[PDB]
């Protein structure tokens, strides 16, 4: 907590407050029962806090005048007005607030005050919380700078201290002395006649109730070949935690649920539904509660049953979609948002169904996995992105292969293919497309490329070569290349040999500036196609000729299909001459049963288990 | 729909603005009215802008149509997308402040609930004594040079070279040099646009951004090293502002242009062009070379980083909402001031109907907007606007102004600061001079009022006024003591006693709950701190006194019985919000008075099913329910069965008679729908009594509804003549219909 300097204006009203909190406290110090000592020691219960003003060293005194300029800065710079609205009863008004309350012991006390009877606002409670965690920080950091009552590298002494973190690691009951104290401040500066507000209040929005995007979103779904199409199957889905579940059923054939009018779904955290665009029907649910959604495909009419009462909108309509094509059938469909837990119910006992006796069995309902033998198979959007795809029609996607490399070779290859996009397209994707496509004398061989146009450069594209697995689909990249893992194996004795260095997926160049000369029209040797002949852990892959210290030495078997990096809106920048997520995928169905116990975590797994791979053709196939 | 902007409503305007057609405007309007709803609210760029200006050259004309295409246009505009006003709260406010000066004709000055969004030039500027400012060193220069190189490109592509001597028939073109050895005439040729849009700029006046991370003069990618590059700097998005700022500048030289034309013209003595076209009118010819020529001034602002540019977290300091609604209230304030002074001892009421049918209701979700709104003033300026709506009925008034005060007063449940601003003491003094009804029907009020005051309206107006079901917001101070000064009133006097027309006194108060023969008045005197109300012997002692008076509270009379039994609910309703479930033996004995007052009422035949017009919604209860549907069962049945043969008189007795049986239908099914949930639990875990009794209903109500056709046709006009609705079926916690919620539960078993 440090904004802005308190300004030199209010000196004389901030000198005035901390003499007398200083007074404050000197005589809360004398009454709590300890003594004045020439000597510093515990045992003859002395301390040096205790002494006057008048006797007072200067170090403590500067020491005092900082904590309290600091203090009052930090609660000037909060955001509170701290102005002054009634003058304190020391030498320029007198409200009988002092003579109020009067004590006597073995030494000099004058007569303090104490006002309790005020309302105690929350603002004072958000100050001394405040308070609070600016002393753990400022202890915390002081601990850090002299590493005092602990240690990493030097293990100085143990027990070490949990003030390292202000707000977990400390709690109340440990804090009782300067909690009490800060009580105690806040409450005379009440009585001061000091006026102050909450700004973590209805009064004003200062705080934020959630903080999130449409991100890790998981949409969990059947089976496309246990698609329906007659009769009525009902199943049950039990709500935990409420928020954003949108419950209904998809059709087979990233994107929200119910965004268009593939999938159906309910949700009643708004209490309204999705078929494209949004319509009021239904009422929010709580814990424990069940949906129940219907399908008849007989008449075309859906509805739910909400604990076994049926939910209409505000039309008083009792079916929520009429006049759908029957299409392929249609699957259960479910959604799960941020930290939300659900709970499916296919209908495998009569027994498991809580609310099927109640609508179920009256109106000829079956439940939808009540006839299979099999225990029921699930998908889930898979979160981990893959390259497995191949672009085949997208939004400004008009890729069509030309070859006229006959006769006429201007560029070896002769292709075109349109992949530019066209308005409002900016995502950060990266492209990968699929390729049906010694010597004397010789310097490379494969003398293919993929055009590009560098003639603009919006956020200097990258250039280089992609490993086998990229798991980072992430806005930003490039910064830190993952991580330089490097290997030193060897006898490690004495002499450090054969320590050949590793590479993560980070295969690209920089491509910052190749040279400052700012060459015209876009053609300038551009990712020119080249492979050594021997095999060597070193490939010619770059779009400059110049070398700049890019070797990147690997073990090879790195070889696949081509992918470069690119970002921009709609320059049609990218040519011949993307990553997905919304793939449905199943996790496991026969998973093991393990056994943890106390006093030595031990866990059991007596039952193997073996499962294989692909074989297709091409020697590259496992998924 | 359109593909990038219209080009007829800037037509209709331009003939609309002048009379040469005679009674032909009424072959556009039908135009006007079909083209609003193809194109979308995207489509309006320049459109509101002209609109603006035009409305505030001249606000009153005689384009009386203008009011109702605004009127249907922001009728129309009320989608999901939820559009900003940005622009649209200078004509509004404009239209406002000038609308007082208008009288009253037509109906076009009363549709004002659209207001507030439901919530040539030929010489623009001079710069004859203009002077540019010396900051030029570096930009103009490499500017320049772009502009030399692409024209030198340009003139390459034709097939032009450099060489030494200038030949038109061998297109040799000797000007391929440097700009630091270029003539002084094209130099300056070259200059002067630039030099005029420096100084049209400067005129103005706006601030200047000189950041040193703007610095991208070489960043994209012949003789005397002459090697010119082509760039494409036109996919860059710019600012809102630069695209106003380059907007305006092509409005000036687009001024500049007509201007020589007109000279031009001048000159020759004799002539004419079609060009002098506003930019929304233009067509795509010309569209282009605008488009063009923005591009190239986007393209020579972006360089070098030149960005041209030009409160507190509360209402008052800077949002355009809250400085309306205080504008509004001051205006209102003002214009009561000035009736209350001028009126009280032609257009002046016109105009004070249009401000408080404007200023009184802004939108339909007022309760929303007053709290998203504000929270501090909002009470003051309530209180303030109710003690002007009283002032104003305290007088005779000359139109219905019954609906709006409602309207107003139902805002009020839904803390409001009464101790900053003391606004009761109208109402106080109001209750005070009306402390008995039945008891002051005399001239002891003003101007002795027969329907002004002495009349249904303020019973009504009442109810509305005073509610604090959600949370109280009053003082404390005065309220619980009229209160009880209200109950102790009742209590005296056990029957009625209105004046004429006045049998619906039922509905006077809703706030009828403790601390909301008496001794009231003897424990203020003997306190004059703590009041009486405070202690909670003194309700249980009410209460214990009065259950006697509706346990025996059984007549078979028409009228006065029917006016007791509704007097007795009413000032003992079952609002008792001071700790309910806490009471829970007195909730329960409520509860079984309030099941078997129904049950008692329904003994009787009751032929007039009129009296009551909206009545107040165990195993003992549910049996005597049971019996008494099936009772009314039999009872229709054995008529259904007596009007089979034997054919009645006129149709006149058969429609009545069909009334008042769908009305006793309607007040049956409004109480079997509130009890149907309960019912239903009651049988879903182990009753199947109840529904043993419930299948003769149904089987009964199936079976009158099988083959009727003048309860059918009577049921259209039962609903149209009562046009009240409940419409519980939603809740789940023409008031019903023949088949609903209840109807599809009750079949579901």
């Amino acid at each position: 907590t440090s904004q802005i300097v308190l300004p030199p204006h209010l000196e004389r009203i901030r000198e005035r407050l901390a003499e007398n909190i200083h007074e404050l406290w000197v005589m809360n110090k004398i009454e709590l029962g300890w003594q004045y000592g020439p000597v510093r020691d515990d045992n003859k219960r002395q301390h040096p806090c205790l002494v006057e003003f008048c006797k007072l060293p200067e170090q403590e005194r500067n020491y005092n005048l900082q904590m309290s300029l600091e203090t009052l800065k930090t609660l000037l710079a909060l955001g509170c007005h701290v102005g002054i609205a009634d003058e304190h009863a020391e030498e320029k008004v007198k409200k009988m607030k002092l003579p109020k309350n009067y004590q006597l012991t073995s030494g000099y006390k004058p007569a303090p005050m104490d006002l309790s009877f005020i309302k105690l606002t929350p603002s004072q409670e958000a100050m001394v919380d405040k308070l609070a965690e600016n002393a753990h920080n400022v202890w915390a950091r002081d601990r850090i700078r002299q590493g005092w009552t602990y240690g990493i590298q030097q293990d100085v002494k143990n027990r070490r201290n949990p003030r390292l973190v202000p707000y977990t690691l400390l709690d109340d009951r440990t804090k009782k002395s300067n909690k009490d104290s800060l009580r105690e401040a806040v409450r005379t500066l009440l009585g001061y006649g000091y006026h102050l507000e909450a700004p973590d209040q209805d009064h004003a929005s200062r705080a934020e109730v959630c903080s999130g995007t449409g991100e890790r979103f998981r949409i969990f779904r059947a089976e496309k070949t246990y698609a329906v199409k007659a009769g009525r199957w009902y199943f049950e889905f039990e709500a935990v935690t409420a928020g954003d579940m949108r419950v209904g059923w998809s059709r087979p054939g990233d994107l929200e649920l119910g965004s268009d009018d593939r999938a159906f779904a309910f949700d009643g955290f708004k209490a309204q539904r999705w078929h494209q665009g949004n319509e009021h029907y239904g009422r929010s649910w709580q814990a424990g509660d069940v949906v129940g959604c219907m399908v008849d495909m007989n008449e075309h009419t859906m509805m739910f049953t909400l604990n076994g009462e049926i939910l209409l909108d505000d039309s008083g309509s009792e079916l929520a979609f009429k006049d759908f094509d029957v299409g392929d059938g249609f699957i259960p469909v479910c959604s799960l948002g941020v930290a939300q837990v659900g709970r499916m119910n296919f209908g495998k006992d009569v027994s498991t169904l809580k609310y099927f006796t109640i609508c179920g069995l009256q109106e000829g309902y079956e439940p939808f996995a009540v006839n299979t033998n099999r225990d029921i198979t699930m998908w889930l959007s898979k979160r981990l992105p893959q390259f497995l795809q191949v672009p085949s029609n997208h939004e400004h996607i008009e890729v069509t292969r030309i070859d006229g490399t006959i006769d006429s070779s201007p560029c070896l290859k002769v292709t075109q293919k349109s992949f530019g996009s066209q308005n409002n397209n900016t995502d950060i994707m990266f492209y990968r497309l699929s390729m049906p496509i010694e010597y004397l004398m010789q310097t490379s061989t494969y003398y293919y490329s993929v055009r590009i146009f560098p003639g603009q450069e919006p956020a200097n594209v990258w250039v280089g070569w992609i490993t086998s697995d990229f798991h980072q689909y992430d806005t930003g990249f490039d910064l830190d290349r993952v991580r330089t893992v490097t290997v030193t194996l060897g006898d490690e004795k004495g002499k450090v040999h054969e320590s050949i260095k590793r590479s993560n997926c980070y295969m690209v160049c920089a491509g910052e500036s190749m040279s400052p000369g700012q060459g015209r029209n876009n053609s300038n040797g551009l990712e020119i196609g080249c492979v050594v002949d021997a095999a060597s852990g070193l490939l010619t892959f770059i779009a400059n000729g110049k070398e700049l210290s890019t070797y990147y030495q690997v073990e090879p078997s790195t070889k696949l299909f081509p992918a470069v990096f690119a970002q921009a809106t709609s320059p049609n920048v990218f040519q011949f001459e993307v990553l997905w997520s919304r793939m449905p995928n199943q996790f496991l169905k026969v998973d093991v049963s393990r056994i943890s116990e106390r006093q030595g975590w031990l866990v059991q797994c007596l039952d193997p288990l073996q499962f294989m791979s692909l074989h297709i053709p091409e020697e590259n196939r496992s998924v | 729909c359109g593909q990038l902007r219209p080009s007829m409503m800037q037509h209709l305007l331009r003939r609309l603005v002048f009379d040469v057609p005679l009674l032909n405007e009424h072959a556009k309007m039908p135009l006007k009215l079909l083209t609003n709803h193809y194109e979308r609210c995207w489509k309006y760029y320049c459109l509101p802008g002209g609109w603006g200006n035009f409305g505030a050259a001249s606000e009153e004309e005689l384009h009386l149509s203008r009011k109702l295409f605004w009127g249907i246009f922001d009728a129309l505009s009320q989608k999901k997308y939820e559009q900003e006003l940005f622009k649209l709260a200078l004509p509004c406010l404009s239209a406002v402040a000038g609308a007082l000066p208008p009288d009253y004709m037509e109906s076009n000055y009363v549709s004002m609930m659209e207001k507030q969004s439901s919530m040539f030039n030929p010489q623009p500027v001079d710069t004859s004594n203009i002077t540019i400012p010396e900051k030029l060193e570096y930009f103009i220069n490499k500017y320049a040079e772009h502009s030399h190189d692409k024209w030198s490109m340009d003139k390459l592509a034709n097939g032009w070279i450099y060489g030494e001597i200038y030949s038109d028939s061998s297109k040799i073109q000797p000007l391929m040099k440097p700009y630091k050895l270029l003539s002084e005439k094209e130099k300056e040729i070259y200059r002067w646009p630039i030099k005029e849009s420096l100084k049209t700029m400067l005129a103005w006046g706006w601030r200047i951004e000189r950041t040193r991370e703007g610095d991208s003069m070489a960043l994209y990618n012949a003789a005397h090293g002459y090697s010119p590059r082509a760039i494409d700097m036109s996919n860059v998005t710019l600012s809102r502002d630069l695209h106003a700022m380059a907007e305006m500048m092509a409005e000036n030289y687009h001024n500049i242009w007509a201007k020589k034309k007109k000279l031009e013209l001048e000159s020759k003595g004799g002539g004419n062009h079609p060009l002098l076209v506003p930019y929304d009118t233009l067509t795509a010819k010309e569209k282009a070379k605008d488009r063009e020529k923005a591009q190239d001034i986007f393209k020579f602002l972006q360089i070098s980083g030149y960005v041209v540019s030009r409160l507190s977290a509360a209402s008052r300091p800077l949002c355009t909402g809250g400085h309306a609604s205080n504008k509004e209230k001051e205006m209102v304030t003002s214009l009561f001031c000035k009736l209350g002074v001028l009126v009280r001892h032609l257009g002046q009421t016109l105009d004070a109907r249009t401000v408080m049918k404007t200023g009184l209701d802004s939108v339909k979700s007022a309760l929303r907007a007053f709290l998203d709104n504000a929270a501090e003033d909002l009470e003051k300026t309530m209180e303030n606007l109710k003690q002007g709506q009283f002032t104003h009925t305290r007088s005779q008034p000359k139109g219905v102004t019954q609906i709006i005060n409602y309207t107003t007063v139902a805002l009020l449940p839904m803390l409001d600061k009464h101790n900053v601003y003391s606004i009761y003491n109208t109402r106080s003094s109001r209750e005070r001079a009306a402390l008995s009804l039945p008891a002051n029907v005399e001239d002891v009020c003003p101007n002795i009022p027969s329907l002004e005051k002495l009349m249904t309206e303020i019973i009504e107006l009442a109810e509305s006024g005073i509610r604090y079901t959600q949370m109280p917001y009053m003082m404390e101070v005065v309220l619980p003591m009229l209160c009880s000064y209200m109950s102790r009133w009742w209590e005296h006097g056990p029957e009625n006693h209105p004046e004429r027309a006045e049998m619906c006194c039922t509905a006077l108060n809703s706030e009828h709950m403790n601390t909301l023969k008496i001794i009231y008045n003897n424990l203020g005197i003997d306190e004059g701190f703590s009041q009486p109300i405070i202690n909670k012997v003194k309700p249980q002692l009410l209460k214990t006194h009065f259950l006697p008076l509706m346990e025996k509270l059984k007549k078979k009379a028409a009228m006065v019985v029917s006016e007791e039994d509704h007097l007795k609910a009413e000032a003992r309703g079952d609002m008792s919000e001071a700790e309910l479930l806490i009471l829970d033996e007195f909730t329960t004995l409520a509860r079984d008075l309030y099941a078997f007052y129904p049950l008692l009422i329904r003994f009787v035949d009751y032929n007039r099913a009129k009296w009551l017009k909206e009545p107040n919604p165990y195993w003992s209860k549910s049996h005597n329910f049971k019996r008494e549907e099936q009772n009314f069962v039999v009872q229709n049945e054995i008529n259904n069965m007596s009007f089979l043969i034997t054919d009645t008189k006129s149709k006149m007795s058969k429609a009545a008679i069909s009334d008042q049986e769908r009305k006793k239908m309607k007040r049956k099914g409004d109480r079997y729908s509130m009890q149907t949930s309960l019912i239903v639990a009651a049988l879903k875990r182990l009753l199947p009594i109840g529904l043993n009794i419930c299948a003769p209903g149904d089987q009964e109500l199936i079976a009158l509804a099988k083959n009727r056709f003048s309860l059918k046709d009577t049921e259209e006009e039962v609903r149209d003549i009562i046009r009240s609705n409940i419409h519980l079926q939603g809740k789940l916690e023409l008031g019903i219909a023949n088949v609903l919620f209840h109807l599809e539960q009750k079949s579901k078993y």
